[PDB]
This record gives structure tokens, C-alpha cells and sequence, in this order.
């Protein structure tokens, strides 16, 4: 995932 | 204050918008036409990890009652999409539902  | 749960992620076809799950036992369980004791908190704009801004909501569940769904990936679900009817009902927003749960994060911080 972009935001993790 | 409730404390940090996990962090869902969709889109809003409009934006990128995070759902905050958190938990309270302040808040009511259910369990023991289905619905869910649950706050829908306010907006609060939050800055993705790329560097651009979105929107945040702080929705808290039943804290004792969380830590049983925790673990149930079918509960998890069950709840997911009723609280994004709950930001459709009072934002409309028209939230997308090819949501996904981050297994990093769980906030984008700034409970109240």
C-alpha cells in the first residue's frame, strides 16, 4: 500500500 | 478520548478518505435489522504518506466488544461498511467501498  | 483502533482506507470519489476505528467503553457493545453502537466523529484534514492532504474520520466502537472483532476478519467487515453509511448519512460523501485496512497504521493522529 502508498500509506503504511 | 478513545483509544486508537485500526485505520481503514477508500477513496470518497471525491478524495482519499481514512476511517479511524477506534474503540471506547464508554461506548455500548451489541452482541452477547442489525445495527452497531458507534460514534461518527468530525472531519479532520490529515496528510497522506505521499505529502498531500485528506480527510480523516474518528468513528469509535464499544471498546470490550472491539478486542472480540479484532480477530474476527468477518466482524471487521460488518463493521466497516456500517460506519461508512454512518459518514454517508450525515456527510453523504458517497464514500467508495473497495476499501482497504492498512496493516501498518492504526490513525492518522488526532483522537478527541
Amino acid at each position: 500500500d502508498s500509506d503504511d | 478520548q478513545p483509544k486508537p483502533g485500526f485505520c481503514v482506507k477508500t477513496n470518497s470519489s471525491e478524495g482519499k478518505v481514512f476511517i479511524n476505528i477506534c474503540h471506547s467503553p464508554s461506548i455500548p457493545p451489541p452482541a452477547d435489522g442489525f445495527r452497531i453502537p458507534m460514534s461518527l466523529g468530525e472531519p479532520h484534514a490529515e496528510l497522506d504518506a505521499k505529502g498531500q492532504g485528506c480527510t480523516a474520520y474518528d468513528v469509535a466502537v464499544n471498546s470490550n466488544f472491539y478486542l472480540r472483532m479484532q480477530n474476527s476478519d468477518f466482524l471487521r467487515e460488518l463493521v466497516v461498511t456500517i460506519a461508512r453509511e454512518g459518514l454517508e448519512d450525515k456527510y453523504g460523501l458517497q464514500l467508495n467501498p473497495e476499501w482497504r485496512m492498512l496493516k501498518y497504521r492504526s490513525f492518522l493522529g488526532s483522537i478527541s
